[PDB]
RNA sequence: GAGUUGAAAAUAAGCAGAGAUCCGGAGAUUCCCGAAUAGGUCAACCUUUCGAACUUCUGCUGAAUCCAUGGGCAGGCAAGAGACAACCUGGCGAACUGAAACAUCUUAGUAGCCAGAGGAAAAGAAAGCAAAAGCGAUUCCCGUAGUAGCGGCGAGCGAA
RNA sequence: AUCCCGUGUGAAUCAGCAAGGACCACCUUGCAAGGCUAAAUACUCCUGGGUGACCGAUAGCGAAGUAGUACCGUGAGGGA
RNA sequence: GUGAAACUAAGUGGAGGUCCGAACCGACUGAUGUUGAAGAAUCAGCGGAUGAGUUGUGGUUAGGGGUGAAAUGCCACUCG
RNA sequence: AGUAACGCAAACAUUGGUGAGAAUCCAAUGCCCCGAAAACCUAAGGGUUCCUCCGCAAGGUUCGUCCACGGAGGGUGAGUCAGGGCCUAAGAUCAGGCCGAAAGGCGUAGUCGAUGGACAACAGGUGAAUAUUCCUGUACUACCCCUUGUUGGUCCCGAGGGACGGAGGAGGCUAGGUUAGCCGAAAGAUGGUUAUCGGUUCAAGGACGCAAGGUGACCCGGGUAAGAAGGGGUAGAGAAAAUGCCUCGAGCCAAUGUUCGAGUACCAGGCGCUACGGCGCUGAAGUAACCGAUGCCAUACUCCCAGGAAAAGCUCGAACGACCUUCAACAAAAGGGUACCUGUACCCGAAACCGACACAGGUAGGUAGGUAGAGAAUACCUAGGGGCGCGAGACAACUCUCUCUAAGGAACUCGGCAAAAUAGCCCCGUAACUUCGGGAGAAGGGGUGCCCCCUCACAAAGGGGGUCGAAGUGACCAGGCCCGGGCGACUGUUUACCAAAAACACAGGUCUCCGCAAAGUCGUAAGACCAUGUAUGGGGGCUGACGCCUGCC
RNA sequence: UUACUGUUCCCUGGGAUUGGCUUAUUCUAACCUUGUGUCAGGACCUACGGGCCAAGGGACAUUCU
């Protein structure tokens, strides 16, 4: 019942990434890029996106940068579309 | 195939050096607790040079 | 097989401090520890011999025992033993080799080994290869006997012991052909003090092959090396001694 | 009491005589390591039953063993821990040096190490000084005095 | 002598005990073997105010700039 | 072969601090270098190379000391 | 002093382009080097050096338009890889407990602690920089749900198992390699010629199963009664286990292999496009024999003495004790669903680690091609990576690194220092001495190429004949030997950085101490080592194989 | 080192720890040693250890002065 750690769930997602490679990844993989907290997990991020936008998450992959900042690859299920969700935010 | 006489630092792993010169090693004995007292009054930035965490980019494994 | 284990005191010669007390110990081949039964408890049950195994932790062989209750034990190997012989530990046991019983029920002039000095500690004396202790006489409280060193000690009567002589008597006959066989046992090279420097041994200095140059030969710690008897005067076991070895 | 959102301009948006910014008093929050104290650990991390560990306090239960002891359970923003330049108290306790050497002696009960505690500490309310006359706890300064003395009667040490 | 300890022995209660530089006698003084106690006194990592026959960038705190930084050392530590 | 053994001829077997010789570990001679490319190396030969072998990783022994197949040698280019 | 040097003697050269500017940057062609690496991964370590754009102050031992430099931005994707969430060794800590001026020391269970054990994935593709991590396809592990059944389970506890050495060689396979065949393409201006060039490939995993291999009692092929692997039953303190007894059982062991995975996927080549990047279609054949591992079966077997970790996971099972419960728990097949933390960049036989340097150095482990060859030596090459970060001329002495040198051959010299010579394989022949093992490759001589035949090639070797050269192990590679003496027996160890020895050690021999609460050793003490050993053992002194001896006071 | 002065290991005596009956020997109760003997908590201690009961020594020795 307990999570791994305890902190602000609304801080798990700071902001997305806007790069020519990231935008290229949305159309090919149906994925999304998000900078995340260092203390975050794949479970909290999976639960997070399920609540904000109301969409299913096929898989989550993460990594820690050299600067101590964690990044999160989020692949949505094929039923939904990351490009459609992208336009809802404002970024293409 | 013989190393020169001055090679005293053979690039040993940081895991073993922390077990010999790390923060936890100093706080065990009374002398190490006084060692840090000298380096704090000195005002040194890095109190223990030979130390590393158990995880992260610094982890030896 | 379950009596063998690898839990031993590694770091031979080194004490808790980690300094060398018993010198010239190190190297050598690895060896597991065998659990030998010296108390010889579980009395009044027959057990036969099946194997005659090699024990690296001693000079003598051992013998596996199989009792009717399924238990298994190790014991020393007597001299004329053969596979199938039985052994018993008790009081009214017949006086033959391999059996164990107190000294009260033994006759005079018996070949005895695996003697215990106190009840419960188990046998301590006459364990080595070809060892034997001859029972001379008994008188009331205690019983005197002879040891392999030739000394006549006075042991209590209620102490247990095993009959016969220990196996593999012919082990001195082979000479270690070379130095490598010595290092395999875990015995490092012995250096002579007369070759050392004066700071290391009292015999050290002097050009050429120096003589002793001292009133007597001395240990590395100053005391003499010949003649001085090291037995503690007024020892607790001083009355149990009948004579000195020879 | 009129302009402001640090150093630190610029940019983008705000607050403000319905009295901001700013200045004081009392409070709140105060992530991780660290006495670190849920457990572990290569300090700032990990695993977690999610817990101030242990000693003390308040209760309940009551091994060998009758009373007890030791354990066990629970309660309790729950007393203590650690840090702290020097001075102070206690414990251990040098050597070079001086004596034109050196051991008695001196350097010195100094240095340094350990422990503890306070704004001061320690000492302290006569089984005391004194000498035929008298003083009336302890501490500090002047002076007695480099005097009386101590000392291989040497170096030097030194009162009341 | 006075004061304080280890070992071993071991008193007396005001008709008494200790001290007064071995000790005895007389006299004087004092009442051990329980404890607490402010002030005058010593110190400055610091705080506020004030003053310098103190320095003025090789000086003055090691350091008037991201100074115990850079750099060196396994480390203690040294150190612009 | 003998009374039985001792002894003895072949074959099998593949022992050894065995032999030659790379890696690996060592460092005997000479040259070169000697403000060196290098605070002990390069080049040409040399020794051991199934053993008392070599080596990694993780550890132990700390100075009136430790360690030493013992040179007063080694113990962070530092050791009477 | 504008002096020495600019870090190996693997080697550069031309054309064209970029640009203010080119021996130094980019591309092309040719030449040359490494190729048990100077190649590709990878551990530690370093800590953004990795990629793109811009720039050239400083840094680079020259130049510089370039860079491991500077500035800006970007980059490391895991249920299966590695580590942790599991276990434990060495060793470090240690509840209580013992000891001790203080600090603290000793120490029991317990807990930490990989260099080990345990545990589930491959191929292909994508590509500014990452992928066993993303995409495709095919699998695996754990948990949950679902469907029946069972209906007491889960810990503690007991037992099994895990569980282990070295050396040696044989056998059965595969990787890999070569050749042949098949397919496709080719005229490479020469005397001739296709005899030339290229391709001929694919995993984890699932399912099946094996000898003429190894093993398993019975005979000189057959017969026969116990007997292997692997099971069952029974008695006693007695569930399992162990021990004893009885009984079934000719088959077992596993690398390899068959099939699916495995598609016209991959692929030579061909057809068209171009900004020349690759894109888009097309895409044949995809077999066999020989050689053969240092790798697999394999802790398979044999022999030997020095006698070759622990714990957990896993499996079996009673009682006592503890916790929980009629599913809410255990257990079986299919199907479906779900899926923690950290590392992942780049260099790594190095210009990025360690050596103060972009230093002729040191740095564990993995992969191991072709010709000759015993070979991972050596020589030349493939894949792939490089031409060594100052150069151009000139061609004095002198120095260093190398080659040859007439006649003589150690006359040199402290000294045959150094150099030269010897060298392989197959035959012949091998002394004194000896501890009978050796000496010994003793020494010293002969042969060695290529072609044909004998010959059946019998894998060889041998014989006969013929032929070329001054020279046939023609290169690289690759022992110099003999006589005598001193010391030490021998293999080995030693003054890291002037001494490798006659010194040390050594097997053996001798003396003396120690009866276990041992002597001895370290500690203030508790205690530890000696030793989980017991006088055929342990400590200490001297001597130093073996042989003859070891006197007198 | 058979230089001077000292320290330590070790040996020996007096005293304490320390007692009883006999003519120095014995006795057991202090003290020393041992137990895979036994009991013990939620559980284990066959993991040191603790309590109990035994065994061997015995007023010696260890320890302090
Ligand atoms: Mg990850
Ligand atoms: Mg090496
Ligand atoms: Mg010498
Ligand atoms: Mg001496
Ligand atoms: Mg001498
Ligand atoms: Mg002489
Ligand atoms: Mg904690
Ligand atoms: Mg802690
Ligand atoms: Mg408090
Ligand atoms: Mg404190
Ligand atoms: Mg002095
Ligand atoms: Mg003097
Ligand atoms: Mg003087
Ligand atoms: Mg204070
Ligand atoms: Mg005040
Ligand atoms: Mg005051
Ligand atoms: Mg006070
Ligand atoms: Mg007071
Ligand atoms: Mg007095
Ligand atoms: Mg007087
Ligand atoms: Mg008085
Ligand atoms: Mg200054
Ligand atoms: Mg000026
Ligand atoms: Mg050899
Ligand atoms: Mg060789
Ligand atoms: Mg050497
Ligand atoms: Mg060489
Ligand atoms: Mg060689
Ligand atoms: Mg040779
Ligand atoms: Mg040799
Ligand atoms: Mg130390
Ligand atoms: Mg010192
Ligand atoms: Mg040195
Ligand atoms: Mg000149
Ligand atoms: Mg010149
Ligand atoms: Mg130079
Ligand atoms: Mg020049
Ligand atoms: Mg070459
Ligand atoms: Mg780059
Ligand atoms: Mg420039
Ligand atoms: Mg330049
Ligand atoms: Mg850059
Ligand atoms: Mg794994
Ligand atoms: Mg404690
Ligand atoms: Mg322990
Ligand atoms: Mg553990
Ligand atoms: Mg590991
Ligand atoms: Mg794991
Ligand atoms: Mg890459
Ligand atoms: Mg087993
Ligand atoms: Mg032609
Ligand atoms: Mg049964
Ligand atoms: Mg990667
Ligand atoms: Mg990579
Ligand atoms: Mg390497
Ligand atoms: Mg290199
Ligand atoms: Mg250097
Ligand atoms: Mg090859
Ligand atoms: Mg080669
Ligand atoms: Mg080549
Ligand atoms: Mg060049
Ligand atoms: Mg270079
Ligand atoms: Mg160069
Ligand atoms: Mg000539
Ligand atoms: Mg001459
Ligand atoms: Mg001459
Ligand atoms: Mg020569
Ligand atoms: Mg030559
Ligand atoms: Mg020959
Ligand atoms: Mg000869
Ligand atoms: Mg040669
Ligand atoms: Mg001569
Ligand atoms: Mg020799
Ligand atoms: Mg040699
Ligand atoms: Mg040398
Ligand atoms: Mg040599
Ligand atoms: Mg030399
Ligand atoms: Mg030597
Ligand atoms: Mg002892
Ligand atoms: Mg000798
Ligand atoms: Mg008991
Ligand atoms: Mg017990």
């Amino acid at each position: 019942k307990y999570p791994r750690r305890i902190l602000d769930v609304y801080q798990i997602l700071q902001s997305p990434i806007i790069t020519e490679a990231a935008i290229k990844n949305i159309a090919d993989e149906n994925s999304l890029l998000f900078t995340v907290d260092v203390r975050a997990d794949k479970k909290m991020i999976r639960e997070a996106i399920s609540n904000f936008f109301g969409v299913k998450v096929r898989k989550v992959n993460t990594l820690i940068r050299p600067d101590g900042t964690k990044k999160a690859y989020i692949m949505l299920n094929k039923e939904y579309n990351a490009s459609e969700l992208a336009k809802k935010i404002g970024i293409f | 195939g013989k190393a020169a006489l001055c090679l005293t630092k053979r690039s040993r792993s940081r895991k073993s050096l922390a077990r010999t010169h790390g923060f936890r090693l100093r706080m065990s004995t009374t002398s190490g607790r006084a060692l840090l007292k000298r380096r704090r009054a000195k005002g040194r930035k890095i109190l223990c040079t030979k130390t590393n965490p158990s995880s992260g980019k610094r982890a030896s494994p | 097989n379950n009596l063998i284990s690898g839990q031993r005191r590694c770091g031979k010669g080194r004490n808790a401090r980690g300094i060398i007390t018993a010198r010239h110990r190190g190297g050598g081949h690895k060896r597991l520890y065998r659990k030998i039964d010296f108390r010889r408890n579980e009395k009044d049950i027959y057990g036969k011999i099946v194997t005659i195994e090699y024990d690296p932790n001693r000079n003598a062989y051992i013998c596996l025992i199989h009792y009717g209750d399924g238990e298994k034990r190790y014991i020393l190997h007597p001299r004329g033993a053969i596979i199938g012989d039985t052994i018993v530990s008790g009081t009214e046991v017949p006086i033959k080799m391999g059996n164990a019983l107190p000294l009260t029920d033994m006759p005079l002039g018996t070949a005895i080994h695996n003697i215990e000095i106190t009840l419960g500690r188990g046998g301590q004396l006459a364990r080595a290869a070809g060892a034997v202790a001859k029972l001379i006489a008994k008188e009331g409280k205690s019983a005197t006997l002879k040891l392999p060193s030739g000394e006549v000690r006075l042991i209590s009567k209620n102490c247990s012991a095993t009959v016969g002589q220990v196996g593999n008597v012919g082990v001195n006959q082979k000479r270690l052909g070379r130095a490598g066989s010595k290092r395999w046992l875990g015995k490092r090279p012995v250096v002579r003090g007369v070759v050392m420097n004066p700071v290391d041994h009292p015999h050290g200095g002097g050009e050429g092959r120096a003589p002793i140059g001292r009133k007597s030969p001395t240990t590395p710690w100053g005391y003499p090396a010949l003649g001085r008897r090291s037995r503690k005067r007024n020892k607790y076991s001083d009355n149990f001694i009948i004579r000195r070895r020879s």
